[PDB]
């Protein structure tokens, strides 16, 4: 009996440890996102007076 | 001649200040006091800096 309920919570564990995996999945696609867009934002041809690197 | 001399003058200035790109004076002295910064590459510092003087 101890065995299976061991065996029961093992994949209790697993599940949530998928949930924060999936949950940081996501962080790393807007940090991606993030990094090209400071990317972009680093060149000279966007112009603070007009508002480019604001949006 | 001196008309036209002095037309001239004062188109040769004309372009020097009414030059734009992406609302950023060139040719006035802008850009010849610290220049402008291009990034060329995915990481930081990897740059490369130019300046243009006052025409």
């Amino acid at each position: 009996s101890g065995l299976n309920m061991a065996s029961k919570n093992s994949s209790d564990a697993i599940s949530l440890i998928q949930t924060a995996e999936g949950g940081l999945n996501e962080t790393h696609a807007i940090l991606q996102r993030m990094r090209e867009l400071a990317v972009q934002s680093r060149n000279d041809t966007n112009d603070e007076a007009t508002n480019d690197r604001s949006n | 001649l001196n008309d036209e001399l002095k037309q001239l003058q004062e188109e040769i200035t004309r372009i020097s200040s009414q030059m734009e790109f992406n609302n950023k004076k060139l040719l006035d002295g802008s850009q010849s006091t610290n220049g402008l910064t291009f990034q060329i590459g995915a990481n930081a510092g990897q740059t490369i800096t130019m300046k243009i003087s006052t025409m």
